[PDB]
């Protein structure tokens, strides 16, 4: 029920670095916030919150929850 | 609405001299009465902050990247050890 | 024979000509970076560079007027030296001799004096800046946190 | 006021020291000794007196009273502050850095006299001015260190190097025993070995691992005297420095991430206790440049 | 060893503890230059400050051409002199000397690569450390297939 | 004297004032100083208007036009870095 | 006798000499400057008493300094004979209210005499409105109260120094002659074993050339000066010879580029040093020169002669040669030694009279230049004294002194103690003084000569430590400007009742006893061993009849503010400094109570400050009210004192004055009629006395924080009235006249509900942040309506005037009650600045209670913000159900080394519940009985003098014999601690907790003023970053070290957005605000504006600074 | 932003940066309060 509610050691062991983790969660939060501001445009590239969400929640908390749950991946170009 | 908004939105507390790395730390804000910032005792010596009189500044991380770095890199519960020598710094000693 | 050679190399290897050693034209700051702003009560607040530029144009125009008609070489040379001193005080006020003061209290701020020192652009406006979304208040201890 | 206790021996001890000081002074009035020698022996015997009354105070105190309970617990306070609160203040520096031959025989509990308070203000104002200029100079040194030490970033995971720094691990050994180094925490700890170490044909510690209490204890118990550890001075990397040659970070306790500004952290850590040093030469001794 | 031990015994006389690597970073930044002599074959001026990397690259260049290398003695200089003698003139200008370095850069016509942190703070770009590295900003984030199949 | 006072009118002030307005303002200043040293007090603008034969609105307009700009770089006090130009939006 | 309220004193030794008038430093100096009735009465009383005193005033001296001048022909002369003053045309309240300067006209009788015509024109000329000092010691200029502090400077004279050079491996001596006004000269001996002179440090030169340039020939030098080998070597090595060659050489070296001339060099040497106008050495300068050099009876005032230079040369060479004693050249047998510039007998204070005299002298010199220029271009028989002199430079110099100067300071009126301290401050900075960059360790430190002349305890602890310092309690000032201190004469071992005021010069030649030294039944010393002091600050003793002076009081070394601290000798010097510098920040509360324990000087420190209404004449009270006190004096006159009720001080605190006298009680001269701010019964009261327990309490008193009861909120204990003034003016701009009107456009009716008919908020109308105070509208603005707004305007309709809303609103986070509005109209008789048509000022007053973050403090350097205002039932309570009022951490005191507060607390408890000591037959009991502190009623104030306080045995024994409260049982154990319950759990605390009464102050670091916040507000103009400050909605500064910390984290994005998004981007800020409001993601940051400004400034220094992309340029 | 250059600025570069000649020392008009023509502050 706070910032620390995602345990951070799990995020590090699922990422293996700390700057990768923060930019990873930031990109996912940007995608979720762009999805919320779609206004029904139905854009395909923006995928909504994969975990359950309350009536109001910051996109970054959702992003960290999906990173912690292990149901999302990223690769370097 | 303000109580609803400030949740899960970290802010950077900062004491002015900021000699070392731990002079800027991210905290989760919480609404309190009065006109003074309530700070944790357990972190005060990280800021070198006594309560004789000591104004602290609060900056607002703004985008997703900034508050993500606040939550991950800057969180006060992740800064137990002092970077100067690796000894713990978040165990002040006056009354505890 | 070492040190001089280095500077000669600095003019030989690169493409910059030494025609920048002595200058024929003087650039001016854009006017919003040397503002003359209205102040309440009918007053004005003017940057010192406006005064320095005004002195440069005054001396240059007087030299032009002296060259228009027949003038002795001493008067012409004196006005040329005044123009040179005005340009120098425009670039550095106080590098040579007594700095230009103005009202009689403090030296007139020049072009290079805001690229230098604690009050310069590098240290007071680039590395350290004011910020928005910021606040400041006294701290009290909360053990319940 | 009953929690701060003056020693009962202090009265008779300062009485005896004033008796012998009166004997010395009445000996000096005949001119048998120069004033400089008298001043030197007087400051010597009064330093002896203040050390002895500090010992008397440290013998008088019980383990139950709050002031000792908060100085012996590491909570807040120092032993010299209790020395100059319970026992007598001691020798106090005069202006321009010499010492008054006459000490301050009164504790802060008994209350100083007028002239003792004046000569204490002599040192207090000097301390305030010194700490102001010291924190200014510490800030200047920190700025210079930051600007010289920047653009030093961990940019590689590891080198191919096996060269390192030969650091002493156990020293000052007595007859028949080995003792580890006194300052191993800030010299050998949080580093990595450049190569394996063997004493009896078997490896004690592997290569490229952080060093902690148990590993150093095993090394000093098995009988090693020096350790070739991987340092940043011997790092040969094409860009910046690597994480392995730097060693593990001290802020997080794990290996430093690729991209952490180690030069800025180093400069800030060097310049932070500049205002904490609080050092000045006590007395020049009448000679300059020594 | 001398510099590390001297600064550590200055700090340890009070009681403050600082790890040796913090000193060693600055010491490595201190011994980075060289003073060159008998540089008649390396085709540059003698008796001036040369970076170790540039000196070594010039040594390989002159031994690949067949000529004999120049001599070089390591030079220990102050932190101020090591700060001013930098490649990027923005960091030199933002430090103590502010007029002389700009004139020297204008005469030398030197263009600075915008690496480093002072001249990336000045211009407003991301610093090349921590989250601002190229290797951290090149990742692409997309959901997994089973997460899409679940919802 | 003519050339020196003409160049003083056209060059001394940063906001340039025409020569007729310069002689008007300095005549007003000198007669105000004369009335101050005669009456021993600051003269009222109405008496100055009658003695100058001008309207009082013209007199106050002249006093308004007779100012001198203040530099943006004047320090406030003990602090050198906080400038007068950084207090105005 | 009834001047002061009752206060039981714990002093052991009687005071021979009472503390002098604490405001004399200002009033006596300005009375000397004016030369009014008080100064002439003082000088005639001192003359008939035989004391040395100047019979010449401050303005008559400066008028007689301007001698009748002569033109090139020596024709004219003008003489300013007599100066006089008229009563001011405006009263002091008139000047304070209506934005004036309290001043009186200054006339002088000037006569114009022409020798050729024999014609004398005597006339009276008005020299300007000279500002006046009130009876309070303040200058009311431009409606504001200022104080002109004294200035510590170096006394003019000769100064000899010795130094050691590592390269030379020998000692080098130097001499310098620094005057009051003229140029300086130096003499450095044996730089390379040659002696040389510095004439303003221009060119290399020697001593022989200067002596030969003067009236003495080479033979006289080799005859009289031939017993020192180095000067003989310089004489024999001097190739030049003769007066003419030496003078031409010195003129060529001093002024190169022109051929030497006899008359030019003679005039330059006569004008540089010998000119009576360019080298006006002061009276103090001449006195010090002839005292150090031993010149027996020289001219009282004048320039240095060749005799003084020769004597200085002899003194320097004698000092270098080794001997420390010699016969004075034209003088007697005197001692030769080097002197340090930090000795307080060489440090002189320019008081207010001397500073204003110097400013008037500068103005008169400008006037003399102007009148010379006038008479060079004017014909004779057309010159009138009303015409040729101009008083504009004098008034301009005076007005330029009283404003925009480092000496004439805005007086702080936080409390009477701060006012007195501001009056008594000696400031080493300022024009013609030692600046902060010029300061070193040696001048800041406490000198042994500061005893009794300058307080070693209190000084500003910021960057100017030691530079500014408060004068001692008993300090007096010489006419020259040296600070004296009184000592009792000691004859044949008997301390007599004769007092001599000694400065730091005569104090060294004597031996000074201590006031703490015991005395027997007679005035002889009871103990042979006495602790004394002598020359150089040595503290060694001397037995028997050898002392010859004694201190008048142990209060002698401490200032007025330091002496308010009880148990100072127990506190540390640093904590004493902090407490003394921090008692000046104590705000005045609603009703004040004098300290229950505190030094007895508080009555004198409150009465000598002038805010307390005292009787000018003795009589009986006739009528009493909150606004005035009307008394009928015994001679028959009726005098009414008006009281300032809820008026604003310079810091925002109220200066409300309570009344203590009854309807018909008798009144003597100087008796306090009405209180002031932060006073009770004429006694200083800067705070409240509260029940204190030392204990850690759940971490809310951590790092010396403050826990306190709600009884200090509900009972109105720690609360204060704060009055803030805020003004606006309706001007006549170019477009039109600004109007103060009610008809504010684009606003609802309920917002302007509380406005008056002309647009003024009513008196007593409660107002909050953002509310309309006074309705001002700008006449018009360049109108460019958008088609959308044009269509909207068509639907709703808008005002024909199209005026703009620029009314004066309440600042953010401010709540108060409007207590006054002042309106100045141009159409009425009120005077207004040019341009403006009318002006309005509104005062809002708020009764601020005590809250979180409000800084409180004691008198012993202890301080802390408030972390929790507990409920009354939550505070730990005593054995009778009495809750403690404030909880203090006991962790602070042993580390801070100020146990004296604890001492105070014990005596505070002893003053709460009184004691009964009678017939106890103990040492402390007999001391208290002979003193008089043996039968004390509960609640009565006690007094411990700052170095004669109550001893340890007295506190312990009185704690044994405290009177019981109820059930016949006393509540604090003899250990000083009491068994204390818990207010939360209810179980009693395990060990006894020390309790008592500490007098706690409320500082002016109020949390309502410190708090400030900003999301988006005003932006700066030269660069587009936000501006700074609390009142202008500015942003916090993210300095260089903050940016270092964020790089050390390695957070590039947060740093980039704190440098480029949250400031310095003209387009990024608006786009980010749009993105936050619309909920979309934050746009990418652009380029900061300050970098573009840097590029533009580098481009105009002729540098082709061009940005390059990968492909090309930009 | 590959790099940032600096060098001596000749008269040609100064004329190229400039949008015109500042031929008068006048800055603003004293009555209309509008910037003067062909001088400093010129629009
Ligand atoms: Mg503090
Ligand atoms: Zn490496």
């Amino acid at each position: 029920e706070g910032i620390i509610n995602p345990p951070i050691d799990e995020l590090l062991e699922a990422t293996d670095s700390k700057y990768s983790l923060v930019i990873y969660a930031a990109k996912r939060a940007r995608q979720i916030n762009a999805y919320y501001s779609q206004l029904g445009e139905g854009l395909l590239e923006y995928v909504g919150p994969l975990v359950d969400t309350h009536v109001h929640e910051k996109p970054l908390s959702i992003a960290l929850r999906e990173i912690n749950a292990g149901l999302l991946t990223s690769e370097a170009i | 609405v303000l109580e609803e908004v400030i949740a899960e939105h970290p802010v950077l507390l900062n004491r002015a001299p900021t000699l070392h790395r731990l002079g800027i730390q991210a905290f989760e804000p919480q609404l309190v009465e009065g006109k003074a910032i309530q700070i944790h005792p357990l972190v005060c010596t990280a800021f070198n902050a006594d309560f004789d009189g000591d104004q602290m500044a609060v900056h607002l991380p703004l985008s997703a990247e900034a508050q993500a770095e606040a939550r991950i890199l800057m969180l006060s519960s992740n800064n137990i050890l002092k970077p100067a020598d690796g000894r713990p710094v978040t165990m002040p000693t006056q009354d505890m | 024979a070492l040190k001089r050679l280095k500077v000669v190399s600095a003019f030989l290897q690169t493409s910059n000509s030494p025609k920048g050693m002595v200058l024929d034209c003087v650039p001016v700051i854009p006017p919003d970076l040397r503002p003359m702003v209205q102040l309440d009560g009918g007053r004005f607040a003017t940057s010192d560079l406006n005064d320095l530029y005004r002195r440069v144009i005054n001396r240059n125009n007087r030299l032009k007027r002296l060259l228009d008609l027949g003038a002795p070489e001493i008067i012409v040379n004196n006005e040329k030296r005044m123009l040179q001193e005005a340009v120098d005080a425009l670039f550095d006020n106080g590098r040579r001799g007594r700095p230009v003061t103005g009202p009689g209290n403090r030296p007139l701020k020049s072009l290079s004096d805001m690229l230098k020192g604690k009050q310069g652009r590098f240290r007071q406006n680039l590395l350290g800046k004011r910020v928005d979304y910021s606040a400041r208040s006294v701290i009290v201890v909360g053990p319940q946190l | 006021i009953s929690d701060i206790v003056v020693p009962d021996a202090k009265k008779e001890i300062v009485k005896g020291y004033e008796g012998q000081d009166e004997k010395v002074q009445k000996q000096y009035e005949r001119g048998l000794i120069t004033k400089e020698e008298r001043t030197q022996e007087l400051i010597a015997i009064w330093t002896k007196a203040t050390n002895e009354v500090a010992e008397a105070m440290n013998d008088n105190f019980p383990k139950t009273n709050p002031v000792s309970m908060m100085v012996n617990s590491g909570a807040r306070g120092n032993m010299m502050q209790m020395r100059q609160i319970a026992g007598m203040r001691g020798l106090v520096s005069n202006a321009k850095n010499e010492t008054i031959p006459r000490p301050i025989k009164a504790s802060f509990r008994e209350g100083l006299s007028v002239l003792e308070y004046f000569i204490s203000t002599h040192g207090a104002r000097k301390g305030l001015a010194d700490t102001a200029l010291r924190t200014a100079d510490s800030g200047y040194l920190t700025r210079r260190l930051v600007d010289v030490s920047q653009d030093v970033i961990i940019r590689e995971e590891d080198c191919g190097t096996e060269r390192g720094l030969k650091l002493p691990i156990a020293t000052r050994d007595a007859d028949g025993t080995l003792r580890k180094a006194e300052d191993v925490e800030t010299s050998v700890y949080a580093r990595m070995l450049a190569e394996d170490v063997v004493i009896d044909g078997k490896v004690i510690a592997p290569a490229n691992v952080d060093l902690g209490d148990v590993l150093i204890d095993a090394l000093v118990a098995h009988g090693v005297e020096e350790v070739k550890t991987r340092s940043i001075l011997t790092c040969e990397s094409q860009v910046g420095t690597c994480a392995m040659c730097y060693g593990r970070s001290l802020a997080t306790g794990k290996l430093v991430d690729i991209g952490e500004a180690v030069g800025i952290i180093a400069a800030q850590s060097i310049g932070e206790p500049g205002t904490q040093l609080t050092m000045r030469t006590f007395h020049t001794g009448g000679v300059a440049g020594d | 060893v001398h510099l590390v031990g001297e600064v550590q015994k200055v700090y340890n006389s009070q009681g403050v503890s600082i790890h040796d690597k913090h000193i060693e970073i600055i010491i490595r930044q201190m011994l980075r230059r060289v003073t060159i002599i008998e540089s008649g074959d390396a085709e540059l001026l003698p008796g001036e400050l040369v970076e170790r990397t540039k000196f070594e690259t010039e040594n390989r260049r002159v031994v690949q051409e067949g000529g004999h290398p120049a001599s070089g003695r390591p030079q220990l200089m102050g932190i101020t002199k090591a700060s001013l003698a930098t490649e990027s003139w923005l960091s030199a200008a933002s430090f103590q000397e502010t007029t002389r370095v700009l004139t020297d850069a204008a005469i030398n016509a030197k263009s600075d690569s915008l690496i480093g942190l002072k001249e990336n703070v000045i211009i407003g770009k991301l610093i090349p450390a921590g989250t601002g590295l190229s290797r951290y900003r090149n990742i692409r984030v997309e959901p997994t297939e089973e997460a899409k199949a679940a919802m | 004297r003519q050339a020196i006072t003409r160049a003083m009118a056209d060059q001394a002030r940063t906001i340039r004032i025409p020569v007729h307005m310069v002689e008007v303002i300095n005549k007003l200043a000198r007669v105000q100083r004369q009335m101050l040293q005669d009456l021993g007090r600051e003269p009222t603008p109405e008496e100055l208007a009658k003695e100058l034969d001008m309207t009082p609105e013209k007199v106050i307009e002249v006093q308004k036009y007779g100012r001198e700009p203040i530099s943006l770089h004047t320090p406030l006090g003990e602090d050198g870095d906080s400038e007068f130009g950084d207090l105005i939006e | 006798a009834s001047t002061a309220p009752l206060r039981i004193s714990f002093a052991k030794i009687k005071e021979p000499l009472e503390v002098p008038n604490l405001l004399a430093l200002q009033t006596e100096s300005f009375d000397w400057l004016l030369g009014n009735d008080a100064w002439k009465a003082r000088v005639e009383s001192a003359l008939e008493s035989g004391q040395d005193v100047p019979t010449k005033s401050g303005l008559e001296e400066i008028f007689e300094e301007i001698s009748p001048i002569e033109d090139f022909s020596g024709s004219m002369s003008l003489t300013f004979r007599d100066h006089r003053f008229e009563p001011p045309k405006n009263s002091i309240d008139e000047c304070k209210d209506r934005d004036f300067t309290y001043a009186a006209p200054l006339f002088v009788t000037a006569e114009f005499t022409n020798n050729e015509t024999g014609e004398i024109k005597s006339q009276t000329v008005f020299m300007g409105d000279f500002p006046l000092m009130t009876n309070k010691g303040t200058f009311v200029i431009n409606g504001t109260e200022r104080v002109v502090v004294s200035q510590l400077v170096r006394s003019p004279g000769v100064y000899f120094d010795s130094s050691i050079d590592k390269t030379s491996d020998k000692d080098i001596f130097s001499a310098k002659i620094i005057p009051s006004r003229g140029a300086w000269l130096e003499m450095e001996i044996d730089k390379r074993d040659m002696v040389g002179v510095r004439i303003d440090r221009k060119r290399k030169q020697s001593v022989t050339v200067l002596l030969k340039a003067l009236g003495w020939t080479t033979e006289q030098i080799l005859e009289e000066f031939g017993e020192y080998e180095s000067m003989r070597a310089t004489l024999e090595k001097d190739h030049t010879q003769g007066q003419d060659d030496a003078l031409l050489d010195i003129y060529r070296k001093l002024r190169p580029g022109e051929p030497p001339t006899r008359e030019a060099a003679q005039t330059l040497l006569e004008n540089l040093y010998f000119n009576p106008k360019r080298y006006d050495l002061a009276k103090v300068g001449r006195y010090k020169v002839n005292k150090k050099l031993g010149a027996d009876e020289p001219l009282d005032a004048g320039v240095l002669t060749t005799d003084d230079v020769i004597a200085t040369i002899k003194y320097l060479v004698k000092l270098h040669a080794g001997e420390t004693e010699t016969v004075g050249e034209s003088g007697r047998e005197i001692v030769v030694e080097t002197d340090d510039i930090d000795h307080f007998g060489n440090r002189r204070i320019r008081n207010v009279g001397e500073l204003i005299q110097n400013q008037v002298r500068t103005g008169l010199a400008r006037m003399e230049r102007v009148v010379r220029e006038r008479m060079t271009t004017q014909d004779v028989e057309a010159i009138t004294p009303q015409t040729l002199i101009n008083i504009r430079p004098v008034v301009a110099s005076i007005k330029e002194f009283f404003g925009t100067s480092q000496l004439s300071q805005f007086m702080d009126q936080n409390n009477p103690l701060s006012g007195l301290t501001h009056k008594r401050r000696l400031n080493a900075l300022g024009p013609g003084g030692l600046s902060r960059e010029r300061a070193g360790f040696e001048v800041r430190d406490v000198h042994p000569s500061h005893y009794g002349r300058m307080c070693p305890i209190e000084t500003p602890e910021g960057p100017n430590i030691g530079l500014i310092g408060s004068l001692a309690s008993y300090g007096r000032i010489n006419p020259f400007g040296f600070i004296e201190t009184p000592y009792r004469k000691v004859v044949e071992g008997q301390v007599t009742d004769d007092v001599d005021y000694l400065t730091a010069d005569e104090e060294d030649r004597f031996v000074i006893a201590q006031a703490n030294a015991a005395l027997g039944d007679d005035m002889r010393f009871a103990e042979a061993r006495v602790l004394v002091r002598r020359r150089g600050g040595e503290v060694d003793y001397v037995p028997g009849d050898d002392v010859d002076y004694m201190d008048v009081s142990p209060r002698q070394m401490v200032s007025v503010a330091t002496a308010m601290i009880p148990f100072l000798e127990h506190d540390d010097a640093n904590r004493a400094l902090m407490g003394a510098n921090m008692m000046r920040q104590a705000v005045p509360l609603i009703k004040s109570e004098s300290p229950l324990v505190g030094t007895g000087m508080e009555y004198r420190s409150a009465a000598d400050a002038g805010d307390v209404v005292k009787a000018e004449k003795a009589g009986v009270v006739q009528e009493v009210s909150a606004d005035y006190i009307t008394t009928t004096n015994d001679d028959g006159t009726y005098i009414t004192y008006r009281l300032a009720k809820f008026s604003r001080s310079n810091q925002g605190t109220s200066v409300n004055q309570k009344v203590i006298v009854a309807e018909g009680d008798r009144i003597i001269e100087g008796q306090v009629l009405a209180d002031g701010p932060a006073t009770e019964n004429g006694e200083m009261a800067l705070g409240k006395n509260l029940l204190v327990a030392f204990m850690p309490w759940e971490g809310h008193n951590y790092e010396d924080a403050i826990i306190l009861s709600q009884r200090l909120v509900q009972d109105d204990v720690l609360s204060s009235i704060h009055i803030e003034e805020h003004e606006v003016d309706a001007r006549d701009t170019k477009l039109g006249p600004e109007e103060i009107t009610r008809d504010i456009p684009n606003v609802s009716e309920e917002v302007l509900a509380d406005l008056d008919e002309r647009g003024i908020i009513r008196i007593g109308a409660e107002v909050v942040a953002g509310d309309i105070l006074v309705g001002k509208v700008t006449p018009k603005g360049e109108t460019e309506l958008t088609p959308e707004e044009r269509l909207l305007r068509a639907i709703f309709g808008e005002k024909a005037r199209e005026v703009r809303d620029t009314s004066l609103k309440v600042p953010h986070g401010e709540i108060g009650k409007v207590i006054g509005v002042r309106v100045f109209d141009r159409e009425e008789g009120d005077e207004l600045p040019p341009g403006v048509n009318q002006l309005v000022r509104v005062y809002v007053a708020q009764k601020r209670k005590i809250t979180d973050g409000d800084k409180l403090a004691g008198r012993h350097g202890n301080k802390g913000v408030i972390s929790k205002i507990n409920p009354i039932e939550d505070m730990p309570f005593l054995e009778d159900g009495t809750p403690v009022d404030i909880i203090l951490n006991p962790l602070a005191v042993p580390s801070r080394m100020n146990p004296g507060q604890v001492l105070e607390i014990h005596l505070g408890w002893l003053a709460s519940r009184g004691w009964d000591v009678s017939g106890l037959a103990e040492e402390w009991a007999q001391r208290l009985q002979v003193i008089g502190a043996d039968k004390v009623e509960p609640g009565t104030n006690v007094a411990t003098p700052v170095f004669d306080g109550a001893r340890e045995d007295e506190l312990a024994g009185l704690l044994q014999h405290t009177i019981p409260n109820r059930d016949g049982e006393r509540m604090v154990l003899p250990s000083g601690k009491a068994r204390l319950f818990d207010g939360r759990s209810g179980e009693p605390f395990p060990e006894p907790i020390s309790v008592g009464y500490m007098y706690i102050l409320k500082l002016h670091h109020l949390v309502d003023d410190k708090l400030h916040a900003r999301s988006t507000g005003p932006y700066s103009m030269i660069t587009q970053q936000p501006l700074g400050g609390k009142a202008q909605f500015g942003g916090q500064r993210f300095g260089e070290m903050e940016v270092w910390a964020l790089e050390a984290y390695g957070a590039a994005y947060a740093l980039q957005e704190l440098l480029t998004i949250k400031s310095d981007d003209v387009t990024g800020r608006v786009k980010v605000y749009e993105a936050i409001v619309k909920g979309e993601n934050i746009p990418e940051p652009g380029i900061p504006e300050s970098f573009k400004v840097l590029i533009k400034e580098m481009q105009s220094l002729c540098l082709n600074v061009e940005v390059l992309s990968s492909d090309g340029m930009s | 932003f590959d790099e940032l250059r600096i060098g001596l600025a000749t008269a040609d570069d100064i004329r190229q940066w400039s949008h015109g000649e500042v031929k008068k020392p006048e800055t603003i008009n004293y009555r209309t309060l509008k910037p003067e023509k062909d001088g400093l502050f010129c629009e």
